[PDB]
DNA sequence: GCAGACACTACGAGTACATA
DNA sequence: TTTTTTTTATGTACTCGTAGTGTCTGC
């Protein structure tokens, strides 16, 4: 959690309209992960439940802003995936409504706020949904999704939107160069693959995400001109995978853009890999492993459990049978 | 400790009753055997008082109250008996039957009884204060090729004759199943007096009651037994094992398969197994399947395995054991399930 | 006046009158003959199988005045005293309703006392599979040390339910399904027994559809009997069969792979006169050209679990080449992946029918 | 007096009134004639058919006061609180609201004392499907050798829930769901008695509307009298259902398959003229599709209810082949996967016309 | 509800709800004449108004004048159905009341008589989350309640239903409103809330509802909270991140042509600027759309396409309608499976590649 | 008068199982 | 011999252990 400049602007409009009775009191964030999801939730939360002597900035002085940066206020109900799981259950929603009816402690304002609502279950979202229509007076609720159409749609009815707009390219890479002491095409490549988001883009350098991607790129060197797209395996099973398979994606997303002689590339560090890629693969063959790239990340996203071992398996043999000359091609179906 | 089996039992017991007795094992039917010989060597030594007491992590644990007390009634010696969970004591019950073999009466006779204890559970504190006195007796399944000579044996127990037929047959009817098996001997030698079994009447007097565990189904595939493996995987059903740990136990040694195959190509035989970390009594096992099945019949497989899978965890479907045996159908043996089985 | 059920009136009271499962009679029988009686039968079946009366018929053995016999003289006063539910010595336990430990409790503790008339207290313990945890540790422990005059029966229609534990102190006799011959010639029996006339072909769609239990051919008689105005004909039997046949899916691929428009047409018209969730009955189609293609590649491949419908089965999978069954199934799977979209779920299964049916003949 | 639900005050109250289910009304007269009453009956079948109006109806005739008689001898003192619903014999047990075995126990401890004042103490387990194992079990027993003086009537949707073991001590009654005719004979007469004026028309879309149930028909009919000025008219039920009768949409495929666009379009603006959802259209078409198709491979598949368009029916049943029919319906059909998706919901259906237009095998557009 | 749109202006007479013609009319005439039911079932997509038209059926059912079809207004027994101060309606959302011992203690409680008023009406909101023995539960006391109480069931759709519970119930299925209709009611509102608006700007507002008036409020009320406090053309466009530009006409003839470099150019152009995608692809559909209407008649040229007539008219000359076809099923399917792409832009780009592969 | 003695009712947990 | 074991979100029962309450008696 750290501010970031660029969620000024929002913030201050955002806390002008909470300040005047006339805010909604079901507010989602469109942020992007990385952005400035948290860091503005918590700062109109902390804004909303203590006094506000002071107008937007914050009064640390007073035992709200005491009790907020101690993490024990009884009147602002955070909804989180516990340690053991990863989605929301529909239990610690229940017992927060039920909770919400009780008044306010200190006498103030209440809030709930979400982590994420989109890990909600259905269960969870339609629980809420009669608490997010008609709530307690002293009550404001916050969510935070980078999709706003994977929400249940009654759920994303009731809440108000708002959006935040990714900073411009040129200003992201001034921004991240700043703390962050990497070339300038491999940190434009990292801004790229974050859909311009800094922080995600910030956190690929400071995690050990670059190394596997380099490993990752490496690997692609050496099987591309040799067909045997196995011994990836290694390369692509982690608690990352769909990081790393939305990183495949964009390197073919590249070959096969390049391929048209696009103007601009979205993996700029390698050239010469995605040259490679175009070099050796047919474009019909590169648009099949894309699509069944993104199919498979998204199955390993959606569905809960599945050992990742098998699908990507599954999916590097599947890739190694379509390089094979000769070999229909599937279509993207409905 | 004294590491003993089954039919060395006796003859410890005749010996002299030590002052414990761990019988441990996968079966019932020979774990209940010993424990029978045990308690009834002890009523002729003189231990009246028996107890049976279930260990199991729940709201039962008094066992002390019996052994810190001597009987006022008669000097009677008691027998403690105890029943270890379905994979063994935790922690906490470790700590517990320390506590519970930091003291014993000299007249008061241990028998606990469950399933085989790894290191985890041998090298704790509880097992190395028994190391010196207890003995403990392992009593396994003898395995499919084992079966034979165990039911001659047991056929000579009981004064009958079976020549070769029947005793294929009730191993096969009864494989993995001892507590059916004699069971089955004794309503044999009820039905029969004159004791001469043969197929004509064994043939009907049978069950298909049988037990098994996935590792018999790898196996059967893996040596391309077809009846074998739909006749465990049916078995399986009817017992109503998880999907899943089918799916998993079959998806190690399948990726260990592809993968070998795929090196078989550059690297022996030899250096391949000892660098992937493969049992000795499973080589020849791997050997034949490298040299049955080629790397298409491998990735047919596994397109079918994930497609299992998905349709698993995210259809909820209900046809994941016609389709398993699709996959058996698929694996060594005859590939065809074109389309149909094969997504 | 009072026409007491075919279910009850019926039931054995002798070893003679048990059908076919002479591999536990002959058993019991010798065993009771002879000294060797183990200290706790378990009666192990499949849906009215006979091992409720079988468990009586031993307590009747086991306590009859003449002694210890394999048959009962039925006529001395204990005879007739189990035989009607009034008895002291044997105790029937509906071990279903009584789960609980505390009701255990009250008639394990009376293995203690003497029986009153008989050699042995008898407990008839039925439907053992529901005890809780605790009370079958109860009756283990009276098990484990059984008094000399207590013999312990158990009734139940699944062994695998019960603890290991308990089940090794148990002589266990697993009940056959009866077959279709001896379901027939004994409801012959039953019926020329009583004042109903009958046609054999009646009977034999009985037995056929009786699924090889007892309970489920008296049922059925006694249903048929009463929509029968008094006689079991050949057309009241099957008009009721046909009201109350559910295998929809045998005989509906049978029709689609012979290519009968007008008996597919009339068999999903009788899948809609019954309530009946039109994606459960295609995906189970699925699952039988499933199991056909897989009978093609290997006779084993199918089980234990379709012993009714194997021969039809077999005959399909023999009659039909492999390539067409392929299809069918690529075919219905297309189908029912639609199926949700379509006008209606009938509608929709109809036209994937008649897709289906379009190909190969005509 | 009042005006109360259809689907309580037409209840049968005696073997004559129910309509349909011939099989399971005959067998149960017949066997109360005979006087052979098993002890444990099971009514199967799906929703709004009469499984419990036929219980109940079975305990008035084995509880009547002139005996064990099939035809429940109109009113007598035993019948009237069954009409009532107060009955002192009858116990009605809302089986999902009793699930746990502690309730089922509470029952068949007191199943042996005698009845107050019927010959039987008849108990009528409604929902059968939703009791408890552990319930199921208990029940075994008292199922298998019951007293004689008490009966057990089930009823539930699927018996497919109940464990085997108490299928096989029990009849099996299965209620087929009832045929188009019954319900609008039935629709008819309820009409009739109500003094209301009614549609032929109308009844004929209200007995189709409704899948082969009877309370579901009723609901809906009452809907339609609320819908009209209490009175059920052919414009009401039109508008009611959202379908298209038997004309505009034939008049759709007429068209396409005449690859004629222009009437295409001015009967699709006239439909969103008419104020009617458009996946209903969409539906409709797939219908006389699949409908054009059932006739072309069975010659007589039409019912009554199409009659008044029977005979074009019959004309693209002999100018249309079958794979174009299969053609023309999966490319609807992908339509109406895509609908949901489409900028708008008349251009969805705009451009699904368009589509069927373009891929018309006779008379494709020119390119 | 200082300022929040769509609470505060709940409607509170039969006179004041938005369409619903068909639904209103047959209520109207339950009421007025003796046509009273025991479950009412209003079964509609989110923000037609479910609820609400419950909330007015049960003040009309328990007014101190009686059965009366609109409801009185000021009184006690309607005001404190308004406030929630209620003794005979029970309001449960049963999304959160899932558990089935909740539901059979509401089935104990259904005996008692009302504290005051004629009938107990029970509310359930959200019926389709009730487990299923919950609806098992409900389904006997739903066939025959007793004379004094009512059940009305809304849910946002009756698939999840069990059938047997729609065989019990009145369904009034309640259709998603137009777009006049939306305009018409929005306009009411600002209205009579003194608040500045711009016809072009409600037309937007009324288009991006997608037939949902509550998702028109809160769009209303994003507007009113972003801008100058007021609802104008330019604040709403550029919140909504529509598109008023020939940008989408310059995509279709770049991919029509398959000219990859300019094609990729457009979008990458297109996230510069940050034309939302969703948008973008939705008049790529409609420009497609009129393509295809055109090649039946010219007239079908959308009124004059702005001043933009020629290009479509060339591009109608030039593309068989089979090509159309095709685009058109391409875009859809990547409209649909959009939002499961790592982000919108390259999920757009994976939709613009799968199109310009068919030779264009 | 008073624990205290049951006697009973409720609640938690361990466990089984259903559905999707 | 040998060690080897899996999805989950949510809900529904059942059974035992143990506390909290009532009362009722011979204390
Ligand atoms: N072997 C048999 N001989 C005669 N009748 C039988 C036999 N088995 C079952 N039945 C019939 O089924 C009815 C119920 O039998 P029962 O023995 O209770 O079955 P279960 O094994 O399920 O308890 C009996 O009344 C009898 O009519
Ligand atoms: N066979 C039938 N004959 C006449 N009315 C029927 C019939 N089936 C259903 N109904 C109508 O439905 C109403 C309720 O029927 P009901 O018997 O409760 O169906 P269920 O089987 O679902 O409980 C009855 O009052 C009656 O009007
Ligand atoms: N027909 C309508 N007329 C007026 N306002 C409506 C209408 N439908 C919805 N609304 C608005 O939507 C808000 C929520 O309506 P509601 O009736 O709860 O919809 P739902 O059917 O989804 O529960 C209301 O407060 C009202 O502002
Ligand atoms: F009485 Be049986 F076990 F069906
Ligand atoms: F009992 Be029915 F399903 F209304
Ligand atoms: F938001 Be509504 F109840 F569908
Ligand atoms: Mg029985
Ligand atoms: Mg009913
Ligand atoms: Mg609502
Ligand atoms: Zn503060
Ligand atoms: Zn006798
Ligand atoms: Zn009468
Ligand atoms: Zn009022």
């Amino acid at each position: 959690m750290r501010w970031y400049p660029w969620l000024r602007p929002d913030f201050e409009k955002l806390v002008a309209s909470y300040q005047a009775g006339r805010g909604h009191h079901a507010l989602l964030i469109q942020a992007l992960p990385g952005m400035g999801d948290d860091a503005l939730i918590y700062a109109l939360s902390r804004y909303l439940l203590c006094q506000q002597p002071q107008g937007h900035k914050s009064c640390g002085h007073c035992r709200g802003c005491q009790l907020m940066q101690a993490g024990t206020h009884p009147d602002y109900y955070t909804l989180a995936p516990e340690k053991g799981k990863n989605t929301l259950g529909v239990d610690a929603v229940r017992e927060v409504t039920e909770k919400l009816n009780e008044h306010a402690r200190l006498g103030g304002a209440k809030v709930v706020w979400v982590t994420d609502a989109a890990l909600l279950t259905d269960a969870a979202a339609n629980a809420l949904l009669k608490t997010l229509e008609e709530p307690p007076a002293e009550t404001w609720f916050f969510l935070a999704t980078r999709e706003p159409e994977r929400l249940l749609a009654t759920l994303r009815s009731r809440c108000r939107l708002h959006y935040l707009a990714p900073p411009p390219e040129q200003y992201a890479v001034t921004w991240l160069s700043r703390e962050v002491t990497m070339s300038q095409d491999a940190l434009l490549a990292a801004l790229r693959l974050s859909a311009g988001s800094p922080g995600a883009a910030l956190a690929l350098f400071q995690g050990d995400n670059w190394q596997a991607r380099e490993t990752l790129c490496q690997a692609l060197a050496y099987s591309v001109p040799s067909g045997d797209w196995y011994s990836l395996l290694a390369a692509l099973n982690h608690e990352q995978a769909p990081a790393r398979l939305h990183w495949l994606a964009t390197l073919l997303m590249d070959a096969l853009k390049r391929h048209h002689g696009a103007a601009q590339v979205t993996n700029v560090d390698v050239p010469g890999l995605v040259a490679e890629l175009a070099n050796h693969l047919s474009p019909s063959r590169l648009q099949a492993i894309l699509g069944d790239v993104c199919h498979i990340r998204e199955q390993l996203m959606s569905v809960t459990g599945i050992n990742r071992e098998l699908l990507i398996t599954d999916l590097l043999l599947r890739i190694e049978h379509y390089l094979q000359p000769g070999v229909v091609l599937p279509v993207p179906h409905l | 400790m004294i590491r003993l089996y089954p039919e060395q039992l006796r003859a410890q017991l005749n010996e002299g009753l030590r002052a414990a007795y761990l019988l441990l094992g996968n079966d019932p039917l020979l774990l209940q055997e010993s424990q029978d010989a045990v308690r009834q060597v002890a009523a002729a030594q003189g231990f009246e008082e028996h107890h049976t007491f279930s260990i199991d992590p729940n709201t039962d644990w008094n066992a002390i109250f019996s052994l810190c007390q001597a009987m006022s009634l008669f000097a009677s010696r008691q027998t403690l008996l105890l029943l270890l969970p379905e994979n063994g004591p935790n922690a906490a019950i470790n700590e517990q039957l320390l506590t519970l073999t930091g003291l014993l009466h000299d007249d008061l006779l241990l028998i606990v009884r469950g399933n085989k204890l790894s290191k985890a559970q041998e090298n704790a504190a509880w097992f190395t204060a028994l190391a010196n006195r207890s003995v403990q007796v392992t009593c396994q399944t003898p395995e499919q090729a084992q079966l034979p000579r165990w039911v001659a044996a047991r056929a000579k127990q009981l004064n009958l004759e079976l020549d070769d037929a029947a005793n294929q047959v009730l191993c096969y009817c009864y494989e993995g199943n001892l507590l059916a098996l004699a069971q089955a001997l004794e309503r044999l030698s009820l039905l029969w007096p004159d004791g001469k079994l043969t197929l004509p009447r064994v043939e009907q007097a049978v069950n298909d009651a049988a037990h098994f565990t996935p590792f018999h189904w790898v196996d059967a595939l893996l040596m391309g037994k077809s009846k074998r493996a739909l006749h465990i995987l049916q078995q399986l059903r009817l017992e109503g094992s998880e999907p899943v740990i089918l799916l998993r136990t079959l998806q190690r040694e399948l990726l260990l398969l592809v993968n070998l195959k795929r090196q078989s190509a550059h690297t022996p035989l030899r250096a391949l197994f000892d660098k992937h970390r493969v049992w000795q009594n499973r080589r020849g096992m791997m050997g034949e399947a490298l040299n049955r099945l080629s790397q298409t019949q491998l990735r047919q497989a596994v397109q079918l395995l994930t497609r299992t899978e998905l349709t698993l965890k995210q259809d909820y479907g209900q046809s994941v054991w016609a389709e398993l045996e699709g996959l058996s159908l698929l694996l060594c043996h005859k590939p065809l399930a074109d389309v149909f089985i094969d997504g | 006046m009072s026409y007491q059920v075919l279910a009850r009136k019926w039931r054995p009271q002798t070893f003679a009158d048990v059908v076919g499962q002479e591999h536990v009679l002959t058993a019991l029988a010798n065993g009771l003959s002879l000294g060797r009686i183990h200290h706790a039968y378990l009666f192990s079946g499949t849906r009215g199988v006979g091992k409720t009366s079988i468990a009586r018929l031993l307590a009747k053995g086991l306590n009859c005045e003449t002694g210890i016999t394999a048959t009962p003289c039925g006529v001395c006063d204990n005879c007739r005293e189990i035989e009607q539910g009034r008895f002291v010595d044997l105790i029937e336990i509906d071990a279903a309703s009584r789960t609980k430990v505390e009701d255990t409790r009250d008639l394990l503790d009376n293995v203690q006392y003497a029986p009153a008339r008989g050699r042995f207290k008898v407990y008839l313990i039925d439907e053992v599979h529901m005890l809780s945890r605790h009370s079958f540790n109860a009756l283990l422990k009276t098990l484990e040390e059984p008094p000399e005059h207590v013999k312990f029966l158990l009734a139940t229609t699944d062994p695998q339910k019960l603890p290991v534990t308990i089940l090794s102190r148990c002589l266990q006799f697993h009940l056959k399904a009866l077959d279709v011959e001896q379901i027939r010639h004994q409801l012959e029996h039953i019926l020329n027994e009583e004042h109903i006339a009958h046609e054999p072909r009646a009977l034999q769609l009985l037995a056929r559809a009786a699924e090889g239990s007892l309970r489920d051919a008296l049922s059925l008689t006694d249903q048929a009997i009463a929509s029968g105005d008094g006689q079991v004909s050949t057309q009241a039997v099957s008009a009721m069969l046909g009201t109350l046949d559910d295998d929809q899916a045998l005989s509906l691929v049978e029709a689609m792979v012979e290519a009968n428009g007008e008996r597919v047409m009339a068999l999903i018209n009788e899948a809609a006169a019954r309530g009946i969730e039109w994606e459960a009955l295609l995906v189970e189609m699925l699952g039988l050209l499933h199991r056909i293609a897989m009978v093609q590649l290997s006779p084993a491949a199918l089980g234990n679990d379709m012993a009714a419908i194997e021969l039809r089965m077999r005959e399909l999978a023999r009659t039909i080449p492999p390539t067409d069954i392929q299809l069918y199934y690529q075919t219905l799977l297309i189908g029912r992946k639609e199926l949700p979209y379509a006008p209606d779920r009938r509608m929709g299964v109809e036209m994937t029918l008649l897709r289906a049916l379009a190909f190969h003949p005509r």
